[PDB]
């Protein structure tokens, strides 16, 4: 109530509620799961529908060739950052001809962020990240907060029930890395499969994977792409 | 920065902010000042706890020109950016008319400096009130400012603690044909009418202006005048 | 109180500034205490050092500051407040001799300070500064000069100054001790500033409690003396 | 400068800041209108009037244009504003372009107009609903009522003001095409609703009208006196 | 009765309670320390880790601030990142301004003044962190220095910084710090670290470690595994 | 810009009001008696200064009574502090219509243009309201004669008669009765004036130092104002006290 | 280059142009209307640079007309000149001065028509005649000549002809083609278009 | 009052866009369906008085040859997004010179959405977010289809939305209805059925608009005309 109103009123116990309740946001909507091979990165994100008329929410989205995202939030703060992350890839290649390291951008991400958290009367995103892309290191996947501050991660189980499903991120983990692009998706596939119950299943509609590698350039694969994947394993 | 102005109206309508200004240069130290024959006179009341601190140092009455000067009775700090402006605006008429300044023109100017902090967003009104002496063109000019910005003009006048019973007392004592000597004894009288004590040369801070400019009496002139002669 | 007062910067009442007077008040928080004393060809200023910690830095925790070149500097009140003001008094004295070509005095250096924390308390925008500034130096014509500016912007010449957590009980005390009116030469007025914080504080200072500043007539740059000659001092009492 | 939030919502949805300035509406002055083919009528009654006041500066009836005259009821305040930055707009349409105000277009400004200064940050809405009158091209009949909100409207016989309900309701009933067929029709109807508030009055009622390519006119007492004559 | 509503208002016992809260959060924050000794100084960082999720290297909180100085920080993980650059800045402005390498007062001066500007309005909030800053030239050698969030700065032998601070402190008052090389200490370091650990909320967690002094000829350095293994290893000896 | 030290001047209230501007209205309630009357000859304007004081130097002017520009003149019933920032404002748009077009201003031209900076107020900025109130007499090259009452909320509108300050709604009865419409003159309108005034003024005696009144007469193709002295004041004081009973 | 000319009379002013523009070798258009409406009253012309006249001119037109819709009357013919001249003195220093030669003309409720003479150094002077680019070396030699003020209006169109077809009997431009317009106490109103049947 | 426009609730949402859904609420209901031959719109006018010209009050608007656009809760706040998005697509057809697809045009709207505020912003920020729902139908290369659209801009392939009033009990039955490939001008007489059911006044042939698009037709509002054929099925 007192200390409850705004983003730049510090609380006794020194927590932002604003922050919190921006934290929040990511427990309010559709959970999204990203992983990595020792070369590979595969985000695979439920996509998401109000009513059974409309199609689903399209979470995946095109950063760069080495790069792609997925969000668990507020939907439409994405094309917010996903224009400066864009951007920021082409002035890439624009100077320095060449992709940049995913530590530099994601860099730049939290940037963005950590302006509004000390400014009165100004909102952070509270939208969840995935950021993951292939360069010189290999694949990198940095998670983004409300607060602020990106992590690094080898997979990742948020939104709604995020940590319930982490524990098969957490058994599999060593596989995570020994996994091919096959081994990538049958553990992919049942990251969410831990996210809903049988009745909720994953099925060309309401479900879009991506993949980016160490030859393989981000792609997205929707439907039918992943018919063979979908179709011949159970939950 | 605020751009919000911080006074508002009351439900009687008067100006809530500057209506307690009023209190606040009520309790400040007292001074006087009369429009005087060939010039105005201003005696005020230097005075602390202790002897430690020194009179030339800083005064109360200080020159905006050679012609002009001012006393104030209110918040002492909030009297200095009221002399830079002052003078930084006798420049700039000292600039393009290449003259002094006359003490009608000069107020208004000031006043509307301070009624521009009554209006834009994230300014105080001030806690300090002006009583402005000035001699131009033969005739002496004695106005009293207030925290509003609305301009006043007295023959005689008092301001501080204690003005009930010192415009009571001017009413009694004040007459016309008094020279600025004879308006010294009337600016020392009110202030013993006044100050409760005993008073030296030390407490008490004169300066006067007449055809020969603004100047600020010296401690030992003033000896003469402790002794209630002139 | 009415409305906001208690918060923002408002008059009272009965015509006051409660947030102004809070800060005034909050000099006294801070855990320490300094004085001043002009003499005859010198100024003295006695202030305390708190360390607390032997892991804290003994030289590099100072009041006493350097402004300019003849100018030497003390700071009682909020640490912050303190070392960012200290900041723009160097832009001032710089920008001056950049403007007018020669050390700005201790006269007019005091009052472009105080002046632009006015700016403080006539905009409910920002918060007045904690910091209680004392100047001291030489102007050639009129000999060392001593001032402190409140967080107000009200500034004097003064012959003795009083700050830190005891204020009222400085000047009362400086009531005998003044009163005696000798002429303090250079190690006079040395010898009677440091009988002041002593005998009230009931400490009996060491070298290392404490440090004392002084700028002198023959030495215009600034001086800052070291625990060899405080010691020296220190035993004129015994 | 000064940025705010001013217009938020309620926790039913409703805006409190907009439907303030639509309460000023209501209790200010009654004005009304109608649209006919050839001429519109206009009318405002002002019960304000002490017999003292100079009858040229009351007037809320002003010509944005020869082609379009406009109306007001609600705050005087906020109404001189919108008067002065339309009659802008007219100019520097035609600055821009040779072809006349469009009546339809001049109320897509204003109602912007509005809205912008409703939504934007630090900004106050406006307590006026104006009622626009103008012909288009080849005596094209075009009535227009506005919203401090910005929503705009177009009607055949409109009112606004105090009890401008029950004058629409009193219209809904005696408002047909078989009438407004001349302006002797229009006019004395719009007093027929005017005879809702009358106090025994209306010398306090001011009419003006515009009629096709013809440029505004304001009926004088005379002219409404005939009307006046005929109640019963 | 509202008088900590902002940071812009002082409370009628004349203590900030904004910026106090602010500190509160560095209370709050994870501890982490570091101390200089003759050769040079050392960094130190306790990073926790919550989920095996979390990769090596992950939520790294020692920066690299200029070629000779180093970073440690307790508070919002995202505050001094900011100040990162900020640190950067001052860094490659003095070498392009003035042609050579920035000594760590002049610093840790203007940092400060940025931390401390922060704290003045009611339209911005004061910093959430607080660090120490180490460095060592050629003049002068090891510094160190600590700014709060309030932005003051003091001159060390020692410092900490994040949750428990005199638990560490009194324990380096009681060793001495003083004329001991940093790659005798930095085995002891671990251990003050460890103390400083409980196991009530906090369960598992990794030591980062960094390299400014002579054993780096003055450029900040960052320490391999096996050198920190030669400092675990034995400080596991030291465990209990 | 916070929240609760905004006080949000320029919200309606729940019953479709401003506040601010309200206050103004019982503000200039408060202020000092003043009136005036539109004849065919002449205009004039009576205004009580609120001071009556031995100690008052009184030697500058009607104080109060001020002068536009060449065509026009103001009273002023308010607080006295806005009053002085309109008329330094008000001369520098007088002159600019006499800087492009070279003519004096008209008085319908001068007072709408004013208004927009109050209603600039009001509307946006933030800033609070103005808490005065002024009258407008003055001569153009169209309209002849003209009296304009303005307001704080930065409406204003035309007047054959009308009062402001103190006792301004009982000082209109008097004026509903006596005054004819249209037919009173200069010299009559000093009778119909003070009879008004020494009713309504609250103070007796009626001596020229309360009340000090200025007439604008245009003469040789020029506008003139004019404020009569003193001397003829009291002169007109003793005519009255003639044509209070004799 | 192109040509205006203009007379003051007691109760008119009566102004006379020619509608050729041209480019280059070539004459484009014959047509092209420099007479411009700016209020009931008030009428304008103007010649310079190709774009100017038409460009600039709109401006100090529609302007007036702003102000005829605020105060209900327009404005008069001195008004206009002064509003007119600083207006176009402001746009010299500027990074695109307007070469402009112009006429004003207009009916006054008291003074009643009055003319008005400014350059594209923007000097106004007021004058009951004036004459624009080449032709004013060939021209109003003629005009002293012939003129008083009291002349009649009829007079002034025989003699205005008598200066027109100068400048084919000896100027090297052609400009057969010209424009009459005139302003009174009842306003604007229009003549027949003086043309040269060769 | 005593809160902001970028604070959050306790359960994580915006303020302003929490009510923003309860005042589309009081405004007009429509409904949009995506089927092979195009996408349709149509929505009752909610005729307020009867002296209201019914041409007066429009819900339809032609952006695009192929594409459409439409209006919903908020009257004011569309006719400020309908030149917006008129805007990007001559903006992006004087780059390009080529027509963009009904799925980038929907991108637009949700920039100028978000660009609320109140501190770091520019004069022309907005202090609340739009109130105004929005079908964007439309045919291109992709296929036909239906987007709908919030107050928070997220926009997403429909195939049938209610929205407004009524949509409560025309999304339950919208579900029912509306089947697969089923074509369009039986989509349209399907809808008015349930429409009548929804809406609290009688279905007269002016009370409602209609406006389809095929993929070789450009979008084409229509008339009392065809609307006498239209209710001439019921």
């Amino acid at each position: 109530n007192q200390y409850d109103n705004d983003v730049t009123v510090w609380s006794p116990q020194g927590r932002i509620h604003q922050i919190e309740y921006a934290m929040e946001a990511v427990k309010q909507g559709s959970a999204t799961v990203g992983l990595k091979s020792k070369t590979h990165a595969v985000l695979v994100a439920l996509k998401r529908a109000q009513s059974e008329l409309a199609a689903h929410q399209k979470k995946i989205l095109h950063v760069d060739n080495h790069i792609g995202i997925s969000i668990a939030g507020l939907t439409a703060d994405a094309r917010l950052l996903c224009n400066f992350m864009r951007q920021e890839c082409l002035d890439s290649r624009f100077v320095f001809d060449r992709p940049l390291p995913v530590s530099r951008l994601v860099s730049l991400i939290g940037s963005k962020t950590q302006i509004p958290t000390q400014r009165y009367g100004r909102r952070p995103y509270g939208v969840g990240l995935l950021i993951a892309g292939y360069d010189d290191m290999g694949p990198h996947i940095f998670q983004t907060c409300p607060s602020a501050n990106y992590f690094d991660c080898r997979a990742m189980s948020i939104g709604a029930r995020s940590q319930s499903a982490r524990t098969y991120l957490e058994r599999h983990m060593s596989e995570f890395m020994e996994c091919n692009l096959n081994e990538l998706v049958k553990h992919g596939l049942r990251a969410l499969r831990e996210t809903l119950p049988a009745e909720q299943d994953l099925t060309t509609k309401n479900v879009s994977i991506g993949i980016v590698g160490k030859d393989l350039e981000f792609t997205i694969y929707d439907d039918d792409d992943v018919s063979p994947f979908l179709e011949g394993l159970e939950e | 920065g605020y751009s919000f102005s911080l006074t508002t109206f009351s439900p009687s309508g008067k100006l809530v902010q500057i209506e307690y200004a009023l209190a606040a240069v009520a309790g400040g130290a007292p001074s006087v000042g009369i429009k005087a024959a060939n010039g105005v006179v201003l005696a005020t009341e230097k005075k602390q706890k202790s002897i430690l601190y020194d009179e030339r140092s800083v005064h109360k009455v200080e020159p905006i020109t050679k012609h002009i000067g001012l006393v104030y009775s209110g918040m002492g700090p909030d009297y200095r950016v009221l002399v830079h402006r002052a003078r930084k605006l006798a420049q700039q008429y000292y600039l393009v008319y290449q003259e002094p300044i006359p003490t009608a023109q000069l107020v208004q100017r000031v006043a509307s400096v301070m009624q521009e902090y009554t209006q834009s967003g994230g300014v105080r009104p001030f806690g300090v009130s002006l009583l402005i002496c000035g001699w131009n063109e033969g005739r002496p000019y004695l106005f009293q400012s207030d925290p509003s910005g609305a301009y006043f003009a007295w023959k005689a006048t008092a301001m501080g603690k204690n003005y009930v019973n010192g415009k009571t007392f001017l009413e009694k004592r004040y007459n016309e044909d008094l020279e600025l000597e004879d308006a010294i004894h009337t600016a020392i009288l009110t202030l013993k009418e006044s100050f409760e004590g005993q008073m030296t040369e030390d407490n008490i801070e004169v300066g006067i202006c007449n055809e020969a400019g603004f100047r600020r009496l010296t401690p030992t002139e003033v000896k003469d005048y402790l002794a209630a002669i002139a | 109180s009415a409305g906001f007062d208690r918060h923002i910067t408002i008059f009272s009442p009965e015509g006051r500034l409660y947030q102004v007077e809070y800060a005034f008040k909050a000099i006294n928080q801070g855990g320490l205490t300094s004085v001043a004393v002009r003499g005859k060809d010198c100024a003295v200023i006695v202030t305390q050092k708190k360390v607390p910690d032997k892991l804290l830095d003994s030289s590099t925790v100072t009041h006493l500051f350097k402004i300019t070149e003849n100018i030497g500097c003390v700071m009682t009140g909020m640490t912050a407040d303190s070392r960012s003001q200290v900041q723009r008094a160097r832009y001032e004295a710089a920008n001056w001799k950049y403007k007018y070509g020669y050390e700005i005095p201790v006269d007019m250096l005091c009052k472009r300070i105080a002046d632009i924390s006015q700016v403080y308390t006539q905009n409910a925008e920002m918060r007045p500064l904690g910091c209680c500034m004392i100047l001291i130096g030489i102007d050639e014509e009129q000999g060392p000069q001593v001032y402190k500016c409140d967080p107000a912007g009200y500034y004097c010449g003064f012959k003795a100054t009083a700050a830190g957590v005891k204020q009222t009980e400085s000047t009362s005390f400086l009531e005998k001790k003044v009163k005696k009116k000798f002429d303090w030469t250079f190690e006079q007025t040395v010898e009677t500033a440091i009988t002041c914080l002593s005998t009230v504080l009931s400490i009996d200072f060491k070298p290392s409690e404490i440090e004392v500043g002084v700028v002198t007539v023959e030495n215009p740059k600034f001086r800052i003396l070291t625990e060899a000659e405080i010691d020296a001092h220190l035993v004129a009492l015994a | 400068s000064y940025d705010r939030a001013i217009t938020v919502f309620s926790p039913d949805g409703h805006l409190f800041q907009v439907e303030y300035a639509q309460e000023a509406v209501k209790k200010g002055s009654t004005a009304v209108g109608v649209r006919g083919k050839d001429i519109v009528v206009l009318g405002v009654e002002k019960k304000s009037v002490a017999k003292l006041q100079d009858e040229r500066t009351v007037r809320k009836i002003c010509a944005l244009d020869d082609n379009v005259c406009m109306a007001f009821a609600g705050l005087t305040a906020d109404a001189r504003i919108v008067i002065n930055r339309a009659r802008v707009e007219c100019q520097s349409h035609r600055l821009t372009v040779e072809d006349p105000v469009t009546v339809e277009y001049i109320t897509r400004y204003i109602a912007s107009l509005k809205q912008r200064y409703t939504q934007s940050n630090g900004r106050r809405p406006f307590g006026i609903s104006a009622l626009i009158v103008g012909f288009d091209f080849d005596g094209t009949p075009r009535l227009y009522q506005t919203d401090p909100s910005g929503t705009y409207h177009a009607w055949k016989a409109n009112a606004i003001g105090r009890g401008a309900k029950s004058v629409r309701e009193f219209l809904e009933k005696n408002y047909t095409d078989e009438a407004i067929e001349t302006d002797d029709l229009t006019i004395k109807l719009v007093i027929k609703a005017l005879l809702e508030v009358v106090q025994s009055g209306g010398k306090n009622i001011e009419l003006a009208v515009m009629r096709r390519d013809q440029p505004l006119k304001i009926l004088n007492p005379e002219e409404i006196e005939k009307y006046v004559a005929e109640i019963e | 009765t509202g008088y900590d509503l902002s940071a812009s208002t002082f409370s009628p016992d004349g203590r900030v309670f904004q910026v106090e809260y602010a500190m509160k959060a560095v209370e709050n924050s994870s501890t982490a320390i570091g101390i200089r000794c003759k050769d040079g100084v050392v960094f130190g960082v306790e990073k926790l880790v919550l989920s095996k999720l979390y990769e090596e290297g992950s939520n790294k909180r020692l920066f690299n601030v200029d070629r000779h100085v180093g970073m440690a920080v307790a508070g919002l993980l995202a505050d001094a990142r900011s100040l990162a650059d900020i640190a950067r800045e001052e860094a490659s402005n003095f070498r392009s301004n003035f042609g050579y390498n920035i000594p760590l007062k002049h610093l840790a001066d203007r940092v400060a003044m940025y931390v401390h500007a922060y704290t003045l309005y009611s339209a911005v909030r004061p910093f959430g962190c607080s660090f120490m800053l180490g460095s060592y030239s050629v003049n002068d050698g090891a510094q160190l220095y600590m700014i709060d969030p309030s932005g003051v700065s003091y001159g060390y032998w020692g410092c900490a910084i994040g949750k428990a601070r005199q638990a560490a402190k009194t324990e380096i008052e009681k060793l001495q710090m003083k004329e001991m090389t940093c790659r005798d200490v930095v085995k002891e370091v671990a251990k003050i670290i460890y103390i400083v650990h409980d196991e009530v909320k906090d369960k598992a967690f990794e030591l980062e470690l960094s390299w400014v002094g002579e054993i780096t000829n003055g450029r900040h350095e960052i320490v391999p595994k096996d050198v920190r293994e030669e400092a675990e290893k034995y400080a596991k000896e030291s465990l209990k | 810009m916070s929240r609760r030290y905004d006080s949000r001047t320029t919200i309606f209230s729940p019953e479709g009001r401003l506040y601010q501007v309200e206050y103004a209205m019982e503000a200039i309630g408060h202020a000092g008696t003043c009136l005036g009357i539109l004849a065919n000859d002449g205009v004039l304007l009576a205004a009580e200064r609120r001071n009556i004081h031995k100690l008052l130097d009184e030697v500058f002017f009607s104080e109060k009574i001020y002068k536009l520009n060449e065509d026009m003149a103001c009273s002023v019933a308010g607080i006295t502090s806005d009053a002085n920032v309109l008329t330094n404002e008000l001369r520098l748009i007088a002159q600019r219509y006499l800087l492009q077009y070279q003519e004096p201003i008209p008085c319908e031209q001068l007072v709408t243009a004013l208004c927009d900076i109050k209603q600039a107020y009001t509307q946006f900025g933030g800033k609070r309201p103005f808490g005065v109130s002024l009258l407008y007499i003055g001569w153009d090259k169209h309209y002849g004669f003209q009296l304009y009452q303005s307001d704080p909320s930065g409406n204003y509108g035309g007047w054959k008669a009308t009062c402001i300050g103190n006792n301004s709604a009982a000082a209109v009865s008097m004026l509903k009765q006596d005054y004819k419409e249209g037919e009173m003159t200069l010299k009559s309108a000093l009778a119909l004036a003070i009879k008004v005034l020494n009713k309504t003024m609250d103070v007796s005696k009626l001596s020229a130092e309360k009340v000090e009144i200025a007439t604008l007469t245009r003469e040789n193709g020029k506008t003139v104002i004019r404020v009569l002295k003193q001397k003829e004041v009291e002169q007109l004081i003793k005519k009255h006290e003639e044509e209070e009973a004799k | 280059m192109e040509y205006l000319i203009g007379i003051q009379g007691p109760d008119y002013v009566l102004v006379a142009s020619d509608r050729v523009a041209a480019s280059n070798i070539v004459q484009m258009k014959d047509d092209h209307d420099k007479m411009f409406k700016m209020s009931e009253k008030i009428l304008l012309l103007c010649v310079g640079e190709a774009g100017d006249t038409v460009q600039f001119a709109e401006y100090i037109q529609k302007n007036v007309q702003l102000y005829k819709m605020r105060n209900g009357y327009e404005l008069s013919p001195t008004a206009a000149a002064n509003f007119t001249r600083r207006n176009l003195a402001d746009y010299l220093r500027s990074r695109t001065p307007y070469h402009v030669n112009l006429l004003l003309a207009g009916y006054d409720e008291h003074e009643g028509p009055a003319l008005y003479y400014m350059d594209y150094l923007a000097a106004l002077a007021k004058a009951p005649f004036a004459a624009h680019g080449y032709g004013a070396f060939l021209t109003l030699s003629i005009l002293d000549r012939y003129y008083t003020p009291t002349i009649s209006r009829e007079k002034a169109v025989e003699l205005l002809r008598k200066c027109l077809e100068e400048l084919q009997k000896r100027f090297i431009l052609n400009l057969p083609t010209f424009s009459v317009r005139i302003i009174d106490r009842n306003g604007i109103h229009d003549l027949d278009n003086i043309s040269f049947p060769k | 009052y005593d809160r902001g426009v970028n604070t959050f609730s306790p359960e994580g949402r915006l303020f302003q866009v929490e009510y923003a859904i309860e005042a589309i609420k009081l405004g007009s209901t429509a409904i949009g369906i995506q089927t092979s031959e195009g996408v349709c719109l149509a929505v009752e006018k909610r005729i307020t008085s009867p002296l209201m010209e019914p041409s007066s009050i429009e819900k339809i608007v032609e952006i695009d040859a192929h594409i459409g656009c439409a209006m919903s809760g908020l009257i004011a706040d569309a006719k400020t997004l309908i030149d917006k998005a008129r805007v990007e697509t001559q903006n992006h057809w004087f780059t390009y010179n080529e027509t963009m697809t009904v799925e980038s045009v929907t991108q637009a709207v949700s920039n100028l959405a978000l660009q609320f505020g109140e501190e770091d912003a520019d004069p022309g920020a907005m202090s609340r977010p739009f109130g105004v729902a929005l079908l964007f139908g439309g045919v291109d290369e992709k296929g036909p289809q239906l987007f709908h659209m919030d107050p928070s801009g997220t926009f997403v392939q429909c195939d049938a939305r209610a929205i407004g009033s009524a949509s409560e009990g025309a999304q339950s039955s919208l579900q029912e209805v509306y089947h697969k490939s089923m074509t369009l001008k039986e989509a349209i007489k399907s809808s008015l059925i349930i429409l009548k059911q929804v809406m609290e006044e009688k279905l007269n042939a002016t009370n409602i608009e209609l406006a389809t698009v095929q993929p070789g037709q450009n979008f084409h509002m229509f008339t009392k005309e065809e609307l006498e054929e239209v209710i001439k099925d019921i």
